DNA sequence: ATGACGCATCCTTGAGGTGTGGAGTTCCTCG
DNA sequence: CGAGGAACTCCACTTAGGATGCGTCAT
């Protein structure tokens, strides 16, 4: 099963990380779908960028995954919200950030005379 | 880092969709996009040089492949003797001896269809490595896993931006050129 | 400008890429992210071309680097062969 | 206190929107 | 290579901004 697949994988075996990976990827797509499609922010087609991110997180809490029997399930929850934690933080601090198009262009007066 | 690919050219118009490569607009948004290998390079000519050796060691392994086999097929025979002998000893019901040798024979077919299936994916390695060809697509991966392991370290094939820059950087034009323009006076309607 | 944030995105996303493939992480993830990097680009040069076009705040299309030029309000049919010019009044007409 | 760091909480799933019209064409799947 | 024929690409184109994960590193 899949905590077997995550044993060897923390065990150094380079297929078993690759299975698990694999495993995780649809999954970290799908929970960014159904979460960060409606936070405030231009982020509805970013749920990618942060989600095999949490793959890059799991790639750095793996060689030190000293599991209690745990689910990795609720650990990628976890990841993928805090991840979506850090996006409200770089974006709702200061958000002054608007890609306006229609008022920037005449809006913008010219200093040269 | 990751190589990529123009948009204009490659997977615009299909006026100007490439055509440095003979290949449909599907076959390479497959190859790009991410969804099959390519065979980006092919040793035709040491291929051909070896070809006593490759056979030669295409029969010793096959040979070895079905020796394999008839030792599968005596252990089977075996165990089906053996739980003829016991069931028949034992005696508990009339129906022990067919569901077993029900059992025995499902057992026996799966493993001759699996037999089948690992000398027909030998075939499909067969037809594949003579018709070892650039500008073609591989579906399946574990198939090109396999092809990759037994001829080792004679092609190149695989995914990638930059696996088309080495094909340009390959491809010549001249003879094709003439060869499409004898094909072009010499040939029927839209081959034209 | 929207481009802005189409080149913020992509050179996210190169970074990104940059920094796992500097280890050597499994291959799925690699590929994935390696595809995602080439749609990027793809959005970037033409975001209406292929696929859903990338929006930004609101649920209309950013604009990419091939379309700020065609259309009619592009460059060639709206600023080069018009251009507003000074001493240069206007006001209500009556018969003399 | 912010925008940064360093992780990292046992049950698991979108969201709507998408109402022309014109001929060009070129591949692509079926005679 | 010779069919239907349905995608793909061109052209006509007019206001104020829904957060966290919690803890804390550092200024």
């Amino acid at each position: 099963t899949v905590g077997g697949l995550v044993h060897r994988a923390v065990d150094g075996d380079e297929q078993a990380t690759h299975d698990l990976l694999a495993h995780v990827h649809p999954l970290a797509l799908r929970y960014c779908r159904t979460r960060l499609s409606r936070l405030p922010g231009d982020a509805r087609h970013f749920v990618e960028d942060l989600a095999q991110e949490v793959c890059v997180a799991v790639l750095l809490a793996l060689p030190r995954y000293k599991d209690t029997g745990r689910p990795f399930e609720a650990f990628v929850f976890a990841i993928a919200a805090h991840k979506v934690a850090d996006l409200q933080r770089a974006a709702m601090r200061h958000p002054g950030s608007t890609a306006v198009p229609s008022d920037e262009m005449p809006e913008r007066p010219d200093d040269s005379l | 880092a990751a190589p990529v690919t123009h948009i204009w050219y490659f997977k615009g118009v299909p006026s100007r969709l490439g055509y440095l490569l003979d290949l449909a607009p599907k076959d390479l948004e497959k190859v790009i996009y991410f969804a099959a290998y390519m065979i980006t390079f092919v040793d035709e000519e040491r291929r051909t040089r070896d070809l006593p050796s490759l056979e030669a060691h295409v029969s010793v392994e096959r040979q070895q492949i079905e020796q394999r086999r008839d030792s599968d097929l005596e252990a089977r025979a075996k165990k089906l003797e053996t739980d003829l002998a016991e069931l028949e000893a034992e005696g508990a019901k009339a129906d022990v001896r067919r569901k077993v040798r029900e059992g025995a024979e499902r057992e026996m077919k799966q493993l001759r269809d699996r037999a089948q299936r690992e000398i027909d994916r030998l075939d499909e390695v067969w037809n594949r490595f003579k018709n070892l060809k650039v500008q073609d697509l591989e579906g399946d991966e574990l198939l090109y896993r396999e092809l990759r392991d037994r001829f080792g370290t004679y092609f190149d094939g695989s995914m990638g931006a930059a696996a088309l820059q080495k094909r340009l950087e390959s491809f010549d034009l001249d003879e094709e050129a003439e060869r499409l323009r004898e094909i072009i006076r010499t040939g029927k309607g839209q081959k034209k | 400008s929207d481009l802005n944030d189409l080149y913020r995105r992509v050179i996210n996303r190169n970074n990104r890429l940059k920094r796992l493939l500097d280890l050597g992480a499994p291959e799925i993830i690699v590929n994935n992210e390696k595809r995602m990097l080439q749609e990027a680009v793809d959005a970037l040069f033409d975001n209406g071309r292929r696929g859903r076009p990338v929006t930004g705040p609101g649920n209309r299309p950013l604009k990419s680097l091939s379309d700020m030029l065609k259309g009619k309000q592009g460059r060639f049919r709206q600023n080069l062969l018009g251009k507003r010019v000074d001493y240069s009044a206007r006001s209500v007409i009556v018969v003399g």
